[PDB]
């Protein structure tokens, strides 16, 4: 089925090769303690280069370590020489991007309401947070230290009727406290922007145009 | 001209002070503060808080009495490192230590950039309940300065609320009363303040701190020392204006300057002592220094609590137009309940609590927190001055009952280089007398891995044991108040020292510590030290 | 963090500095000294002495020619009546300038009755009749004034009234009209203290300090002001007989930090000296008298001094408000501060003819917005752990046998001389030597000591520095080569360009401008090889 040929580059550092006979195109994965692998960034990058890592056959390097009451998962992008690490704790989630060279902290974000953040074209983060009994899930992707691209907001448990029918753009976000849950370190101020193709789907699907008003898409 | 720095009557170098007892460990400690309750001495440190029984033993090495352990959970040490702080900064640094009642203890720690507090028993040093939130009561970063004080069962604190330490605030809770805080993101109230000390006097709590001057903005960013009052019976504003905010918060600049043709102000407030009676006048002493990017200098000024209480009854200052000189608001335009007087006091009996304050008065005190006049120091001149040294005076401890007959005043000053300054303040111009200067740092027992941090973290005077405990980042030293032993058989020096804690005893035949109630006949000349006919 | 005071490589106590010659010619009460054509002139009470610089080898020095000018009994009586002290009422010479190569120009207080008289150079006789010296020479010998001849024109800065209230900048003689600052008021000058004037290109620059108008909350800031040499005054309606190019700018001498700490009390400014290709003047600054004692030496490039006056002006948008820069769109077409007949000024023949709006603008906006930035934006020298304040300053831009070393000498209010090697590409300064030169033996009178230095004049021909005190004039040779004597270790450690170790005689000795003998001196570092 799947043979996971492993080995150890360094103490508590292991490489998980994913080889499948049908695919016949082995993959490479990372596995270890996130904290240890976020400081020796220069050392790990050298080893990866030395072990004959395919330059462009692999686009993203998956990493997903399992630890008690934690879920450290992420992917390092070899092409951009960057990295994304996600840590889901008992009460808060942390999303941090560190540039591989010189271990420079471009921008670190954190939220207390996001939980079970999964990683998916370009890979993008998804997360669900319920302020009240109703559960609300929103998809987003932070491009710059001061700008967040929050394209889609999945609603569940008849959320559309509960709130969308009532109000029927920024005022709605402020009302649901999207800004409050997002806490941006290294910068006090924060700005929100929307993707041109952004759509909100809860069955009712809506997508606002350039104007503040929000029209529907499919019903 | 400028007053010259007086000469120390005696100097004690590290060679002699290398024999004073030192706490040490029995690894780093990161000691944060020290306070004394009864005979116990509490040493607040990283992940721990030690106790030392002062009335017991005098061994060359100080041994701990009881050791409380409070380590941050692994689930919390990791969530702090992920945020970006260094491993060394993601620990449980105790930054709040107060006595809750006759037997409880109130302890807060940074807990890896996640403040959380816990109640402890005094007799057994054991947890007394669950950990309630620490927001607005304990700082995130151990490098930051914070103030906390219990008054009438309530907890008054001043620190930063946010991880980035941008939103500094004064807070109150746990007093069976509603919580109150300064206006968020309002530079008129606090502009990047640095809190130093709070004291309880009468019906007000006074916070001493420094902040970027709002009136002195012509030159640029300048730091000014401030004092701020808050009523003890404040219960917040109305439902529409200043809800959950202070309704008596007023601030005024501290005046510590040498009066002349052009006054020279010491702006960087370093430390402030508690309310101490002296010559029948409730007074607090405060040390001020020059900015870090200026010529090093330090000054000690004293302030009468009556003058402080009287400066907040004066006129307010405002900006009639933006970017203009500040002018005192005429009294004819202030509405007549006085902004800042506590409900139920004189001439305000018609207002039960702060909630009944008229809207207009709440708005006025929200937009006019700064008082026009500056708090005048005693004698309008600093009591003490040092200007020919490279170190900067920080901490200050005062003994208002020093000497055989308990009618002197000896003030102890710390420095950023580990040097202790001692001078006999007099109480009616004060001539003053810079008694001694000493280096207490013990590199043999305080240095850790070839690192020397000499910043004094706290000083606590123990009148029962005639000792002064000076806490460093990595050690605590028990320095005797008198240091009579150094003089020894040199009667000429023992008399010329003019040290209140010392004296000459013919029965023993040597200079030695003098007890407050020592039947033995002592010979001293504190008034004027004449060595004629003696020595050398 | 604040820069710490460097350690003096060499120290000469008062005991050693007694052999140096001392000139005492009664209470002298010297006012100033100056060297001209290789001859040192001594300006003092009722007498002008001329020490012969040529006789350097002579340990003793006696005034070859003595100029006598005592106030008339009538003027002395008037001064005594008006209430001045009997001692203060005397002829104190306060202005001495070279009119031409065959004439000498001398002004004295004449017991609170300013008057000037021309003197011959060779014979030293009253070449011409005297005349009133009002606004050209101060009344009180304690007050400071500046005077500087340029193209046969006498620029002066002092007080006009006996009460010393109306400070004025003046210009007389030279077949040109009389020009002065606005009488009284505060727009142009608010209680200034004049220090020095220099001549550079076509602009005369006055250095002084005055009551800051920008700081409503009383602080004294140092200022530099320019005037056009060919200024002829304003029109018949505006600025008649007044300056039409008076502009002033703040001097920036501070240590860059979180909050800038400025040295505000300007003490002395050297003349224009060519150093490292650039024309630069050095200026000493100290902290106020009621502040922690500290001093700093900043240098200013004449190019930057000219450039600041081409920027935006200062103005008060409303009374009792912060000062804001004048908008660039609101400046009249002929830029105030530019002299007539220069670039883009062919139309205006002379300063006499201008548009009235320009004159009103320059009369209501004399202060420039930007401040004169110092070389490297940091003081070249700092002392903060002493009780005295640096005052006078002399610079030698031709030090050493190779004449490519810049040595700066600094005086103090307590008689201590400071010597540091200014290096100009920015590097740390090099404290060479500190020495107390006051000779209490030969200078003290009636057990009264006044160590305040009244002036320093460097003479390259004799390689000496003459330091004048109120009661004596001391000829201090540059450095202290004779001190070290035969030993070579200390001479190589001091790193003083004025001292070297002779190869033939095998002894350390002072250097000369031109000598065949080889030299030995390690400027970069001294390892004390062959320590004795
Ligand atoms: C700080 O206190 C000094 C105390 O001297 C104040 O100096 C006085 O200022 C007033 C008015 O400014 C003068 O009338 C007094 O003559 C000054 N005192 C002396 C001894 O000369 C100073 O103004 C205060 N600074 C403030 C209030 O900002
Ligand atoms: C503290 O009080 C003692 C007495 O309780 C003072 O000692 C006496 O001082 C008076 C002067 O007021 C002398 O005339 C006596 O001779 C002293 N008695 C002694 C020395 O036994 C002492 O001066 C007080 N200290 C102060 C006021 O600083
Ligand atoms: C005096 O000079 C200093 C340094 O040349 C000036 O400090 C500069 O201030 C500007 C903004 O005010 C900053 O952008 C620069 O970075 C500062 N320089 C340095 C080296 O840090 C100061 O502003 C000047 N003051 C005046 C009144 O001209
Ligand atoms: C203190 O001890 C050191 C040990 O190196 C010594 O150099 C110094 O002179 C001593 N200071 C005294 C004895 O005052
Ligand atoms: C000192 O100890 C006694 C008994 O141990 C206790 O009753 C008292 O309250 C303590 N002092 C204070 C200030 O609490
Ligand atoms: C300088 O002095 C010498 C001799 O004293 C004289 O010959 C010469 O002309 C003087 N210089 C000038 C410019 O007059
Ligand atoms: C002056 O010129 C000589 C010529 O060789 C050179 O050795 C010396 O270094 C120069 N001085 C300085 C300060 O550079």
């Amino acid at each position: 089925r799947f043979i996971s040929l492993t080995f150890s580059i360094l103490e508590d550092i292991n490489i998980i090769i994913e080889i499948d006979l049908v695919s016949k195109s082995y993959k490479i994965l990372l596995s270890g303690n996130c904290i240890k692998l976020i400081e020796n960034s220069s050392d790990i990058q050298q080893k990866i280069d030395h072990i004959g890592f395919n330059g462009e056959h692999q686009k993203y390097i998956p990493y997903s370590y399992i630890d008690n009451e934690t879920k450290y998962n992420g992917f390092i992008d070899y092409s951009k020489k960057e990295g994304l690490f996600t840590a889901e704790f008992s009460n808060e989630s942390i999303i941090r991007n560190i540039y591989m060279p010189d271990s420079n902290n471009l921008f670190i974000y954190s939220s207390k309401d996001l939980k079970d953040i999964r990683i998916i074209d370009v890979k993008l983060l998804i997360g669900n947070y319920f302020k009240d009994n109703m559960k609300v899930s929103l998809s987003f992707t932070i491009e710059d230290t001061n700008t967040i691209k929050l394209n889609g907001v999945y609603l569940d448990e008849n959320g559309v009727a509960q709130i969308l029918k009532f109000m029927n753009l920024m005022n709605f976000l402020e009302s649901i406290n999207i800004k409050n849950i997002f806490y941006n370190n290294l910068d006090p101020n924060i700005k929100f922007i929307l993707d041109t193709n952004f759509i909100i789907s809860g069955q009712f699907e809506l997508i606002c145009d350039k104007d503040k008003n929000i029209q529907p898409y499919f019903i | 001209g400028f007053p010259e720095d007086s000469e120390p009557i005696s100097i004690s170098h590290g060679n002699y002070t290398k024999q004073y007892p030192v706490f040490v460990g029995h690894h780093r400690l990161d000691i944060q503060m020290i306070m004394i309750m009864n005979g116990t001495l509490y040493i607040a440190a990283r992940d721990h808080i030690y106790t030392v029984d002062i009335d017991t033993s005098h061994t060359e090495e100080i041994y701990c009495s009881k050791k409380l352990t409070w380590k941050s959970r692994q689930a919390d040490v990791d969530t702090c490192r992920m945020k970006g702080k260094h491993k060394d900064e993601c620990h449980n640094f105790i930054k709040v230590l107060l006595k809750k009642n006759d037997d409880a203890l109130f302890v807060c720690g940074t807990n890896a950039f996640n403040p959380s507090c816990r109640n402890y028993k005094m007799d057994t040093l054991e947890p007394f309940g669950d950990e309630f939130s620490g927001m607005a009561r304990c700082p995130y970063d151990a490098k930051h300065a914070n103030v906390a004080l219990f008054a009438d069962g309530k907890l008054y604190s001043a620190t930063v609320t946010d991880f980035l330490a941008i939103d500094a605030v004064i807070y109150r809770s746990l007093g069976e009363s509603p919580t109150l805080r300064t206006v968020k993101h309002d530079s008129k109230w606090l502009k990047e303040p640095y809190f130093v000390q709070a004291v309880d006097y009468g019906d007000y709590i006074y916070f001493f701190f420094r902040e970027i001057a709002v009136e002195y903005n012509t030159m640029g960013k300048v730091v000014f020392p401030r004092v701020a009052q808050v009523c003890k019976n404040d219960m917040g504003g109305s439902q529409r204006v200043l809800e959950k905010q202070w309704t008596s918060f007023l601030k005024a600049r501290l005046n510590c300057s040498v009066p002349g043709d052009s006054h020279f102000y010491f702006n960087i407030l370093q430390a402030v002592t508690d309310v101490i009676r002296i010559n029948g006048r409730d007074v607090v002493l405060a040390t001020f220094s020059t900015p870090y990017n200026s010529i090093p200098g330090s000054a000690v000024c004293a302030y009468d609590m009556l003058d402080i209480a009287s400066v907040f009854t004066g006129r307010f200052k405002e900006q009639k137009s933006p970017d203009s000189t500040w002018t005192p608001v005429p009294d004819e335009r202030v509405p007549k309940p006085r902004p800042g007087c506590c409900a139920g006091s004189s001439s305000l009996e018609r207002y039960a609590t702060s909630n009944e304050f008229p809207d207009d008065t709440l708005n006025f005190i929200k937009t006019h927190p700064l008082m026009d006049e500056a708090v005048p120091s005693i004698f309008n001149r600093p009591w003490f001055l040092r200007t020919m040294v490279r170190y900067r005076l920080t901490k200050i401890a005062v003994d208002t009952a020093a000497g055989p007959y308990q009618n002197h005043t000896v003030v102890f000053l710390g420095s950023e280089k580990g040097i202790i300054l001692k001078f006999l303040a007099r109480i009616f111009l004060n001539d003053s007398l810079f008694l001694e200067e000493m280096s207490v740092y013990n590199s043999e027992k305080c240095s850790y891995d070839g690192v020397e941090d000499k910043r004094i973290m706290g000083m606590q005077l123990d009148r029962a044991s005639s000792s002064l405990y000076v806490a460093f980042s990595t050690c605590v030293i028990k320095v005797p108040l008198g240091r009579c032993e150094r003089y020894g058989k040199c009667k000429k020096t023992c008399i010329a020292s003019r040290d209140p804690y010392c004296g000459w005893i013919k029965e023993g035949g040597a200079c030695s510590h003098l007890s407050p109630n020592s039947r033995l006949t002592f010979e001293q000349d504190i008034e004027r030290g004449n060595t004629d006919g003696l020595g050398d």
